[PDB]
């Protein structure tokens, strides 16, 4: 029947209008988010410069552990839907980190941001210790601050806790921290990138401002906010990349809907012509049969 | 019937990149 | 096709295969309009193995030597039954799709696996 | 107003001109409706439309 | 039906409910595929109100009591118009839709709601 | 249950009552399976339904 | 329309004109609401040139002369294609749009530019 064809046609029209509206909102969002990330950049540059200046002359976080046994990992994902492969890519990277860790033999400790990655982990029976949720593509310093506080508190409880031994630090110590997030460097494409935070190395290059003779306190007060700034930048990059991917996917959806509408219209037209011919043939045969 | 159901229910088993800090001091 | 004549081995495998194909045909519309991202994990894996089964179901012909110039093959029933049982259980997840194309016996599939 | 009706969901993000056009279209489309058995004089119609 | 003949409250209630049902229909046409989250708060509110409306619109019947096993009842006009005005207002949003099925009147609504 | 299952698809969150209804419907659908050439007496039928 | 008939240059210039018009239509569709200030310089140059092109398609007709009193014109093809080829790479965009709004030929364009 052609009634189903008409229903499909109107539904496809509705979905294509929704798609164009969504993609226009998305491109406006990327336009307004590029400004925010580029405005956040200079403060990060200043923080990096002052940290490098402090490190120029003069901290368990900067001292490697004798025998690592565990490793902590962070995953970030979009809280909403309609983002093509955006979560798939970061989950692929997480899986290959897991493979590398199995090769090294160090057990992972999972941390998740966003509903999609939590849902994926639920079906595969992988334990999650802490799941932050509440992102809506627009981050703020509060979420980054609390996440950084929790992670730095957790890692500091891994020194006297030599893995299996629940020492003075307490159980669930972690020897290495890693980050997985989507990096946005150009509008054409974006690539998922892994990283590490807790292990560090000092880079030496060839070559007055001063303070009281306590630089260790300055380092211990600057490192947690360094991690907070790093995760803040990661969140901004993730938001920008998610918005761009949403734009691309929505455009593809519209370009997939239009030709389907055309094909349905053609089928409906041929069906109508066939029907007309059928009844006219039947009536003329009945008439001239007398 | 409910007594029989309760009796039987207990007797049945269930089948189921890296980061680096920058220091201006010449290398030791 | 019934357990009385064919036996109990064929029946369950055939029913599972037909169920998988029916589910894939049901989901194909939403697959076409948007993509595979909207589905859940279990439906995604069902679609994946449905595609694998569909591609594997083709067999190299015997009278196509005029056109393809690749000699054909014949397969005993038990090998087919075991291969389809393994496919339904899903032990060939990591293999690429292109291998499941006009291969005949599963031994030739294993040989073609390393050819890529 | 007829063309710009889809953006009602995200009206906050739109531009001021678009919002003004949407509001004017809404008021206009609300103005036209009338109850039956109530003819209007031409002067009254002109004044209302103006 | 006419505001002059029947009344004004009856007419306004009928117009409101029919508009709500129409809006629910053309919203469901898209929400059936794009999901619930694609709309704003007002749309979800309207959808829930409409769902309650079509649930409450049914009733038990005299000649069909044998199939249900429970005799039906009848309701006054004023009670119907007041209840539907209250439903359009948006007060019954705290109750599950299952209480609105095969009900009669409002005291039966209260009894069934307290039964769960 | 069959009318509600379609609506429940692609739903982020559902109430406990709704998911209980889905569970009961699934159990009821499962119970009604029956193989060919397996006549069942009325007593076993009513026992199973109860 | 075929380079085997009207020669190569005519088909070429038609091709660039059509491509420019399509690109401008896409840009106009995508920048109608967001705002011109969000674009780059190449898009602004392209939209300016496309506006010049679409303005230049106007002509002076004696139907208009029946009221205005400015006689119509007949333009030979050779200098027309030459003017279009030049304008596809020309600097005419620095002239105001009212000059290109309607015109009878190259000399009319020069005199209109001089008058402003």
């Amino acid at each position: 029947t052609l009634r189903e064809l008409r229903g499909r046609i109107r539904s496809a029209g509705s979905i294509k209008k929704i798609t164009k509206a969504q993609e226009l909102i998305a491109t406006s969002r990327i336009a307004k988010a590029q400004a925010r990330v580029e405005a956040a950049r200079p403060y990060a540059a200043e923080i990096t410069n002052m940290l490098t200046e402090l490190a120029g002359a003069s901290h368990p976080l900067l001292v490697e552990r004798k025998q690592p046994k565990r490793a902590g990992v962070l995953v970030v994902s979009s809280d909403r839907g309609l983002c093509g492969a955006y979560n798939a890519n970061v989950l692929r990277r997480a899986e290959e980190l897991f493979s590398l860790l199995r090769d090294e033999g160090k057990d992972p400790v999972l941390y998740v941001v966003g509903r999609k990655a939590l849902g994926y982990f639920s079906f595969r029976q992988r334990t999650v210790v802490e799941s932050w949720t509440g992102f809506s593509e627009r981050p703020t310093y509060e979420n980054a601050r609390e996440i950084a506080d929790t992670l730095v508190n957790a890692f500091m409880a891994g020194a006297d806790d030599e893995g299996d031994d629940a020492g003075a630090d307490g159980i669930l110590g972690v020897d290495e921290l890693h980050i997985v997030f989507t990096e946005f460097r150009s509008m054409l494409s974006q690539t998922a990138v892994a990283r590490r935070a807790a292990p560090m190395e000092v880079e030496y290059v060839g070559e007055l401002y001063s303070f009281e003779p306590d630089p260790e306190t300055l380092f211990d007060a600057l490192l947690p906010r360094y991690i907070a700034t790093r995760v803040y930048a990661a969140l901004l990059e993730a938001a920008a990349s998610e918005s761009a991917s949403r734009r691309r996917a929505m455009k593809s959806a519209t370009d997939n809907a239009d030709d389907l509408i055309k094909a349905l219209t053609l089928a409906a037209n041929r069906e109508r012509q066939a029907q007309i011919t059928q009844e006219i043939s039947e009536i003329v045969g009945g008439a001239n049969a007398l | 019937l409910v007594s029989v159901i309760n009796e039987f229910k207990k007797g049945f088993q269930a089948s189921d990149e890296k980061e680096s800090v920058k220091v201006r001091k010449p290398a030791p | 096709l019934d357990p009385a004549i064919v036996g109990d081995e064929h029946y369950r495998v055939a029913q599972e295969v037909i169920r998988i194909l029916q589910r894939y045909k049901d989901l194909q519309d939403i697959i076409a309009i948007l993509g595979i991202d909207e589905l859940s994990e279990e439906d995604k894996q069902l679609v994946n193995r449905a595609r694998r089964i569909e591609r594997f179901l083709s067999q190299n012909m015997m009278a196509a030597e005029q056109f393809t110039g690749q000699p054909g093959s014949t397969v005993p029933l038990k090998e087919t039954i075991e291969a389809f049982d393994k496919l339904t259980k899903g032990e060939f997840d990591h293999l690429p799709e292109q291998a499941f194309f006009l291969i005949g016996g599963l031994d030739d599939l294993a040989k073609k696996a390393e050819s890529l | 107003y007829r063309e710009l009706e889809a953006f009602a969901a995200f009206a906050s993000d739109l531009d001021a001109a678009s919002k003004a056009q949407l509001d004017r279209g809404a008021r206009l489309v609300e103005l036209l409706k009338q109850p039956q058995y109530s003819p209007l004089a031409v002067e009254e119609q002109v004044v209302a439309i103006f």
